[PDB]
RNA sequence: AGGUCUGUGAUGCCCUCCGCCCUGGGCCGCACGCGCGCUACACUGGCGGGGCCAGCCGGCGCCCGCGAGGACGCGAGCCCCCGCCGUGGCCGGGACCGCGGGCUGGAACGCCCCCGCGCACCAGGAAUGUCUUGUAGGCGCCCGCCCCCACCGCG
RNA sequence: ACGGAGGGGUACACCAGACGUGGAGUCUGCGGCUCAAUCUGACCAACGCGCGCACCUCACCAGGCCC
């Protein structure tokens, strides 16, 4: 029974694992698919049923949640050998995102401007 | 040439023949009661017609009373509005204006 | 002698002043803007 | 085989345009009327402009004439309860000059506020007009 | 199922289906429609109705356990309003297209009625399934 | 354009990463280079973001000069990177020398915005701008506008030596 | 002129809808006669999307 | 069964009544937000002040004195 | 000696007995010069059909109606995919105006929808402003004042 | 306090760039003009500012009740 998570922006995704559905969809089909090559890295940059609930965020951001989900839920079945240190390493050395979440995120806005830097135009005459 | 009668047939037959004529404003204003201080107008217009200085600018004009001249008042002063066939299906304040147009200067 | 206030209208006015202008209706306060800078205190708003 | 001009409706239809957009050509044709028209008479809408047959345009000009015969209906006509004849005309020729200066005449017969400000051309529909054109 | 094929699949070939056997078959107010008020033209495929039911039966599919209502689904179909020198807006689309679809998708035996709205049937979820 | 600021060997199987890569000073040095370009092609000001949509017009633009020049399009890429970028310029303007990161920074812009300006209003699509300002860029043909601006810069640069 | 789509248009190892409307005026009718030599198969499809065709000469 | 609201402003008076209750046995926290100008005519740089009243409820399900605290039982 | 006595039952000293209320009008009137903005000038685009994802927290079912909206009851856009148009002020752009059908309200002069009409505008002189990571820019959504109504401000 | 005085620091003030505005139509505020009235305040630090003017708001005009 392994219970796996990963986050963007916004974007939850909920891994369950047993000895793969996004969201119910087989996983060859989601929709973005010239990003399909991104939820499908760990397979076949290094089998089992995984059960995927993405939610919140957006497009690209669900998918990279999914992108970290995966991969951690398939380092939680290998344990306390040189597999489960080695793995991680592995999977680091492509992409540290693929193990540890991004953590910027939306800066508030504040008033005199549009957005959060930005203000407004300036006038004299 | 009203919608399709001529005078004899809309202000001889029924005073509300014309509704299913005239616009959405007026089914609208007419399926509505008109408020009891302009019925005085038309028991003081219709009544004694055998003139009258007015300060509803908000009324419907429909043809019964054709033919007759008012003074509205727009704020100053009355203005006087004569009835000629076509002010039937509009309100008494569009005939006179509350505004002198502006010129050179 | 029986015209006087014919009129109906709201006439919403600030519950601490009298003024009619800038009332602020949201979650039932009915207070004028310039009235709920002092007395945001007790009613119990605080800046954060 | 087509034609590169029908100057139908005194109007020069170019051809080899579409001819659901040719018909735009005509002044009081729309996309939308003649997208109306041609499918209501059995034309194709999106082949070419000049392949039309001349039977073709016969069935466009009687559904062009009589809009409420064929099932088009009242709310997408143009000239809707006119104050002329109380009937949902469709005006669809250039002589919709009459119509629109007779428009103009009534209310100068009439002396309406929106005719007033029509004379000194003027907006006349609430805009304002402080800012200096 | 449902939810393996690509979803553009299923639509595209179940309304070509839908011409035989008598379904839902396309009533007279089709022409001279606009799909929303956003819309500034009239769909211009024909078969554009057989397409549009194709859709919304898939989606009461996918909703199995509970209802949908029509409309929710006129708001599934938005699309945003333009031409009009303000700020873009969105806009639902149109409930009479989707009332007509959903009446005759309740005969047939494919839909049943529930508490508030329409449901997908036993019957019409096996075909949708084969 | 040296091999220590052009990056091979980082690429992914499509140009997006979601990489921080301009948090440090030298960092993007390890940025690939077709991403880099990708970066570049999003910026009309109408188009800002759309990454997606970028991808995909690189992505046809390397299966047009496969059936042109018949080799391998990320070769002609670098061909291109490397053969753009002054070599000297002008900054009482005295002249100096211009850095290699720098030099790639100028040649990927300009191969960017000569597509750019040359789609604009055109029947011609973007895509098959890229692919003449590509393939021209790397042969050193004076229609590319990339090595025109080149030209430009070094004679200004030999007027104030 | 169909006789030189049927030849003229059958020289270039590629070929795209907005190259052949330059070449010579094809402007909408590049993708109906197109078509035609991808159905006799002069040329097939290689790499297609919605806004852009690439299309390689078999031969 | 019995139910009891209990509803207060102030987060530690809260927080000890409720821990004092269990000493005899959705609700999240939702903000009240104003933001209003910080002069009283409007001339000079447009500043605002933001005010907050956050308020805090919990639900008991069933079979001391505090100036503040709100409850109901229903 | 910026602003505010016109937010108050804060208020001195002057002046009015210019108080309170009702009807109608104005504050919006327009040769013209300025500030903050909005929408564009297209193909890195417009259109038709489909797919699918937010956060500040948040009702929608059933019939009529092209729509807008009514009578009756109960607990996201961008983007992606498939097509169309084809460098033509064109299917870019939508101001101005002409009939209709509605909503608010005691009252449209307010706002919405439908058909038609299709302005100027081809990237902008001399000048001039803001900005360094989830940032610029693009896309929409919500609250406030609010009978109705955002091109605004707070988010 | 100031210096077309020296010295030492510094900020998106400049550098490298991005996105604009100024040109078109249009929303809104300002000045002027008009008007029976078009109520009034403010000229970097006034000019989408004094929290959405059909009535009300309302300070302004034409009349008219009541203490
Ligand atoms: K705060
Ligand atoms: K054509
Ligand atoms: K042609
Ligand atoms: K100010
Ligand atoms: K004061
Ligand atoms: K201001
Ligand atoms: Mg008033």
């Amino acid at each position: 029974t392994v219970h796996t998570l990963g986050k963007k922006k916004n974007s939850v995704a909920v891994a369950f694992v047993k000895a793969i559905l996004v969201n119910n969809v087989p996983l060859a089909l989601v929709r973005p698919e010239i990003l399909r090559t991104k939820v499908s890295e760990p397979i076949m940059i290094l089998g089992l049923d995984m059960n995927i609930k993405v939610a919140g965020g957006g497009h690209v951001s669900q998918i990279y949640a999914v992108r970290q989900a995966i991969s951690r839920g398939v380092l939680a079945s290998v344990k306390d050998e040189a597999a489960r240190s080695e793995l991680r390493a592995k999977l680091v050395s492509y992409d540290r995102q693929l193990v540890v979440s991004d953590p910027r995120r939306c800066e508030a806005k504040k008033f005199g401007g549009r957005g959060a830097r930005a203000r407004r135009q300036k006038s004299y005459r | 040439n009203f919608r399709g009668v001529e005078v004899e047939k809309l202000a001889t037959m029924k005073i509300t023949d014309i509704l299913p004529k005239l616009n959405a404003r007026c089914r609208r204003r007419i399926g509505k009661h008109g408020l009891s201080m302009k019925h005085l107008r038309f028991v003081n217009k219709l009544r004694l017609r055998r003139i009258v200085r007015t300060h509803l600018r908000d009324m419907i004009i429909f043809p019964e009373m054709i033919g007759m001249t008012v003074s509205v008042y727009n704020g100053r002063q009355f203005i006087p509005v004569e009835i000629k066939p076509p002010m039937v299906g509009r309100a008494l304040r569009e005939y006179s204006m509350s505004y002198k147009i502006v010129s050179h200067g | 002698e029986t015209e006087f206030c014919t009129h109906i209208a709201h006439k919403r006015e600030c519950r601490i002043c009298g003024n009619y202008n800038s009332v602020y209706r949201k979650y039932g306060l009915f207070i004028c803007r310039r009235c709920f800078k002092e007395n945001a205190g007790k009613i119990g708003f605080v800046k954060l | 085989d087509y034609r590169d001009l029908l100057r139908m409706f005194n109007t020069n239809i170019q051809g080899k345009v579409v001819l659901e957009c040719a018909l735009v050509g005509i002044k009081g044709i729309g996309r939308r009327f003649a997208n109306v028209a041609l499918k209501k008479a059995n034309i194709d809408v999106h082949k070419r402009a000049g392949e039309l047959t001349a039977a073709e345009e016969d069935a466009l000009m009687k559904v062009l004439e009589d809009p409420l015969s064929h099932g088009i209906p009242a709310w997408m006509l143009n000239r809707n309860n006119d104050f002329e004849s109380g009937k949902d005309m469709h005006i669809l020729v250039n002589t919709i000059a009459s119509t629109h200066r007779a428009d103009l005449e009534r209310l100068r017969k009439t002396r309406c506020e929106r005719g007033v400000r029509h004379h000194h051309n003027l907006k006349v529909r609430g805009q304002h007009t402080k800012s200096t054109g | 199922s449902v939810t393996r094929v690509p979803a553009d699949v299923f639509i595209n070939s179940f309304a070509a289906h839908l011409k035989n056997r008598g379904i839902i078959k396309c009533p007279a107010f089709t022409d001279y429609v606009k799909t929303g008020v956003s819309r500034q033209y009239a769909p211009r495929d024909a078969d554009w109705f057989y397409i549009k039911a194709a859709s919304v039966i898939r989606h009461f599919y996918i909703s199995g356990s509970h209802s949908i209502g029509v409309a929710g689904l006129a708001r599934k179909y938005s699309s945003l309003q333009k031409g009009k020198t303000t700020p873009h807006h969105t806009k639902r689309a149109s409930c009479k297209v989707i009332r007509s679809i959903v009446s005759q998708f309740l005969g047939q035996k494919l839909l049943i009625a529930g508490e508030r709205g329409r449901h997908i049937s036993p019957n019409g979820r096996k075909m949708v399934e084969d | 354009s040296l091999e220590a600021y052009i990056s091979i060997d980082n690429h992914s199987f499509v140009p997006h990463s979601a990489g921080r890569w301009s948090a440090k000073r030298f960092r993007k040095a390890k940025c690939p280079v077709v991403e880099r370009l990708t970066n570049s092609l999003m910026m009309h000001g109408r188009n800002s973001g759309k990454k997606l949509m970028a991808m995909k017009t690189v992505g046809e633009a390397f299966e047009l000069i496969n059936l042109y020049t018949g080799k391998n399009p990320v070769q002609v890429l670098v061909d291109a990177v490397a053969n753009s970028g002054p070599r000297e310029d002008s900054c009482r303007r005295q002249s100096v020398d211009v850095s290699p990161l720098r030099r790639v920074n100028i040649g990927i812009y300009n191969i960017a915005t000569g597509a750019r300006k040359a789609a604009f209003r055109k029947v011609r699509p973007f895509a098959e701008c890229l692919a003449e300002e590509i393939m021209n860029a790397a042969a050193g043909a004076d229609k590319s506008y990339a090595i025109s601006q080149r030209n430009s810069v070094e004679r200004i640069a030999v007027s104030n030596r | 002129a169909m006789n030189e789509a049927l030849k003229f248009i059958k020289n270039s190892k590629c070929i795209t809808h907005t190259q052949i409307c330059e070449r010579l005026r094809v402007s909408v009718a590049l993708a109906k006669r197109v078509m035609r030599q991808l159905v006799k198969s002069g040329d097939f499809a290689i790499v297609s999307k919605s806004s852009r065709m690439t299309i390689f000469k078999n031969m | 069964k019995y139910t009891i609201i209990v509803v207060g402003k102030d987060l530690k008076l809260v927080e000890r009544y409720v821990k004092s209750i269990v000493k005899e046995g959705r609700a999240p926290v939702r903000r009240l937000t104003i933001t209003t100008r910080k002069s009283p005519c409007g001339e000079g740089t447009n500043t605002w002040h933001r005010f907050e009243l956050r308020m805090y409820k919990r639900t008991f399900w069933v079979t001391v004195v505090i100036p503040g605290i709100q409850v109901t039982v229903e």
